[PDB]
Formats: C-alpha cells, structure tokens, sequence
C-alpha cells in the first residue's frame, strides 16, 4: 500500500528491457 | 539414446553426487570450494551449479 | 462408437494406444486411466501375444 | 462475442508489428458480415483515443489509423434494422400470444431468455435484464439459472463493466445457492479473479483461477485458448517455486493446454529453466509471455508490467538462498544484465521492503540479507499486539 499503486515505475517497459539481449553477444 | 532412462541419468547423477557431498557436510562446515571440485572430480562451475541446486 | 455399437475386444488396443500419446505428454492421470480400462477389459476380451505382453 | 473483443483488443496499442492488427482485422470483418456488432463495433471508437480511435464516418469524421475497416458503411447499416426486426419483431408478435394464452411455463420462460440474448449482441442492457426478470419467475431447477449467470457477466466481458457486474454475481448466487457441477460454479469464480485485475490483488487473482479446471470454455464470454493463459500467468505469479513443482510444471490438464497451443510459454519455460537455476535463457522467456500473451488479452493489460516485476524479484530471492555472497560476474554478466540496468531492478525493490539484499558498487558483491535470530517473532511477533489493538478498542472505546 506505499510505494505500490500509482507511482508505479515509468521504466523497464522496452529499451531498457530490450538492449540486456545485446549483453549477452559482447561478452 | 533411450527417452526414458534420459530422465534417470540425472537422477543417479545426483544420487551419486549425494553421496559424495554428505561426505563434505558431515564434518565442519567452511572449506575450500575449490577443494571440494576436488574430491567431486569436476570443475569448480560444474560443482557450483549443483551443489546449491540442492 | 466404441462401446458395444462395433467391436468389443477392439477397446482395449485402442486404450492401449492412447496410453501412449499422454505417455510423451507426461499426462499421467489419462494414460493411467485408459491402462486401467485395457487391463480391467482384457479379461472381459481376447488379446493376441503382444497386446498381452504390452 | 469474445474471438472479437480479444482481436481487435490489438487495435489500441500495438508498438511491436503492424501485420498484429491486419490479421486480427480478418476476425473483425467477417464477424460484422453474420451477426451485428454495432454496441461494440461503435464502442472501439468511444473506449481508446488517438490511436485507432480517431476514424469514424458516423459520430466524428476524422482518418487516424492503421486499418481502415473500422468505419461505418451502407452494409452494416442495413443488417442493423435486420437484427431489430427478425429477432425482435418477429418474436415480439410470438411472445405476446404465449403471454395471453398461458401455456407453459418453463417452454415459454425459455423464450424470454433467447430474446433477452439478442439484446445482448443489440446492445441494450435494459430489455435484455428486463425479459430475465420476467423468465426468473418462471424458472425453477437449474436449467434456466445457467443462463442467469452469463447475462450478468455479459456486461462485464462484452460491455466492459467491472463494477456493476461482481455486486450482481454475488447476490444471484447467494438467493439461490445450487452451483450445479464445477464447470457451472467457475462462471462465478472465473470473473472473480479476473475482476482482481482490474482493482490490483496481486496474488489473490490466482487464487480461483488455479482450482478452476483447464476444460472451461465459455464461448461469447472466453474461449479455450486465452482462459488456458489466465491461468498459466496469474499461478506462477501466486504459487511460489515449491507449489510450481507439485502443481504446476506436472499437471494432467496443464501439460495438455501447451501441447495444444504453443502461445503460452509459462508452465515450461518459466519453470523449467527456474528448476535448472539458469536465469540466462530465464530472461529472454519473459519476452513471449509480456508481448504474446499479456499485451494481446485484455484483461491482462491492467498490470502489464506489474507482472513480470515481480517474477523478477522472486527468482532473485532464489538465488539469493543458494549463496551467502554473490559476484559481479555472476548475475551482471552470464545473465545478460548490465550493471546500470541490474541495479535499477533492485534498487526500488528494497526500499519497498519488498525483498531484502545487499548490492556492492566497487567490488560488485550481492550480499544475501537474512534475519538471523529474528526472523518472524522479532518485528512480525510485536506487530500483532498493536495490529489488533486497533480493532479490540474500536468496540471498546465508543461501546455500542
């Protein structure tokens, strides 16, 4: 009930999510 | 080759591996990890993986 | 069809087939279920050398 | 009713592929042609805005969109006065004589119910409602009490309504209480776990979805292969990895449902690869289960994000167990996180008090926080003495 609802994030929706597929190759 | 004893390698891979690592616990706890790839007989990434996988 | 409209002993070579199909499923509750009705059936029905031993 | 309201869900937002909406607009066009889907066909207008919202030739002229055979036309137009005349005024002159003439009971309560269904695909809740309540005086076993059930959840499903519809279940259920076989009693329970979507119980909408059998097929209000992903979804999430073992990945009805249809990727790939501990192939199954099943289903989108959060999180708090200390080359690297990345994920999750861990900066050492000796009866013993003192003086202090 605090720090749950509303606020939410605004992140780790598709950028984010989608450039830790590329990691994995450059290393 | 075989399906089904495919799915009873792993057990007695872990029921020998069982065995062995009771040997580990039974004394003292704190101890070399690479010690105990050791007496395993496998390498360290290979112990890691299924000695906390139980 | 199958209960008593066509063949009666063609039941349990049937069961026994479908046991197979949710034996590569891992459905344990259908291929045991129809095993049951092969086994229960096959003394209700004739069988040749390899259902029998199947 | 539902194979439309589940492909042209497509139609709102689609950041992905457009070829999502073209093959969804194939179910849309050919639906329209048989039956008329006028109060949900206007309504996909009137729910989302300026994405596909914008093109009407009817209530507002504009042209924004990807497809454009969501306008109105002459066809449609025709077949609207179509469905109002043969089911309605040609069974209007039917009904009536029966009324008159008094025959039957349960036969003619029979034909208040398939025309209260035709308002239904009409549009209009208030004779669709009104000619139950006729029938619901007639009907006495069972027989007439299952459709009593879905016209109710109709609204919830097809008009979209996620408040009138749960106060209503619960009160037809608890006049008269039958229940019938399981598949009968899921009608109730499946909305109830939905309708958790919706209001945000996390965990709690699982809790009906699970016991509910993997055969439960409501037609117009679901169907097989989306219900099969309802379930799927919201057990993992409930379910902690030692009831995924027992229930889950082994199951006779489950199992089934992948085998059948390969759009779920949840009871294998994110059990199979949470069991073998392998959190490299693990992330990229969180791929197929966001975009293939929680974007395309409706109900599924009031979380979105919310759900692979926390799946997140859990499978962190394993890993966790199995090492006292943790390395940077371990989870920031083999798993395909990066540092900057990885250390957003748990950055918010511990202040939340959600999960309890240690991250290093320069040495990038993840400590695992435990208890120790306090574990439950330190703060968790001392809470429920004020925690109930609250409700113990409510009654106390102000006495009746």
């Amino acid at each position: 009930e605090n720090w749950d609802d509303v606020e939410v994030d605004d992140d780790f929706t598709n950028e984010l999510k989608a450039e830790l597929d590329r990691y994995k190759r450059e290393n | 080759g075989d399906e089904l004893t495919r799915s009873h390698f792993n057990a007695l891979y872990d029921t020998l591996l069982e065995s062995n690592l009771c040997k580990i616990i039974e004394p003292f706890e704190c101890v070399e990890i690479s010690h105990i790839s050791k007496i395993i007989g496998l390498d360290t990434q290979q112990v890691e993986g299924k000695l906390s996988q139980m | 069809e199958f209960k008593k409209l066509d063949d009666k002993p063609s039941l349990v070579d049937v069961h026994l087939l479908e046991s197979k199909v949710y034996h590569k499923l891992r459905n344990l509750a259908k291929s045991k279920a129809s095993l049951t009705a092969a086994r229960t059936a096959a003394n209700s029905i004739y069988c040749p050398t390899q259902t029998v031993a199947e | 009713n539902y194979e439309v309201s589940e492909k042209a869900f497509l139609l709102t937002q689609s950041k992905v592929s457009i070829e999502q909406r073209k093959e969804a607009a194939e179910f849309v066009l050919a639906k329209i042609k048989e039956e008329e889907m006028a109060p949900y066909y206007k309504y996909l207008c009137e729910e989302y805005l300026v994405n596909n919202g914008q093109s009407d030739l009817e209530h507002d002229e504009k042209s924004d969109s990807l497809n454009e055979w969501i306008k109105f036309d002459q066809e449609l137009y025709n077949e609207l006065c179509k469905k109002n005349e043969s089911k309605i005024k040609e069974l209007n002159e039917k009904i009536q004589k029966l009324e008159e003439d008094d025959e039957g009971e349960l036969e003619q309560a029979q034909a208040w119910i398939n025309l209260g269904e035709y308002y239904a695909q009409i549009g209009d809740k208030d004779n669709a409602e009104k000619t139950l309540g006729k029938s619901l005086s007639k009907a006495i076993s069972t027989g007439a009490k299952i459709d009593v059930m879905l016209t109710i959840a109709r609204l919830g499903f097809f008009y979209n309504d996620q408040l009138y519809v749960k106060e209503k279940l619960e009160a037809v259920n608890s006049m008269i209480e039958k229940g019938g076989d399981w598949e009968r009693r899921n009608r109730y329970k499946t909305y109830y776990g939905i309708h958790c979507l919706a209001v945000r119980n996390f965990k709690e909408a699982a809790k009906l979805l699970v016991d509910s059998l993997a055969t439960f097929t409501s037609i117009e209000l679901t169907s097989y292969e989306s219900i099969a992903t309802y379930a799927s979804v919201t057990g993992l999430f409930t379910l902690e990895r030692t009831d995924l073992k027992s229930k889950v990945i082994d199951s006779p009805e489950l199992l089934s449902l992948i085998s059948t249809t390969a759009a779920l990727q949840s009871i294998s790939s994110l059990t199979i690869s949470l069991y073998a501990s392998d959190y490299a192939s693990y992330f990229p199954y969180l791929l197929e289960t966001y975009a293939n099943v929680l974007i395309p289903c409706k109900y599924l989108n009031r979380h979105a994000d919310f759900f692979v959060r926390e799946m997140r999180r859990k499978v962190y708090a394993q890993l966790l167990e199995s090492y006292k200390t943790l390395s940077l080359k371990s989870m920031a690297s083999a798993f395909g996180v990066s540092v900057a990345f990885l250390d957003n994920d748990l950055g918010k999750f511990i202040p939340n008090k959600q999960l309890n861990c240690v991250i290093d900066r320069v040495n990038g050492i993840v400590e695992t926080n435990r208890p120790d000796n306090k574990n439950a009866q330190y703060h968790l013993l001392v809470k429920q003495g004020d925690g109930l003192l609250t409700k113990l003086q409510k009654y106390g202090a102000a006495v009746r």
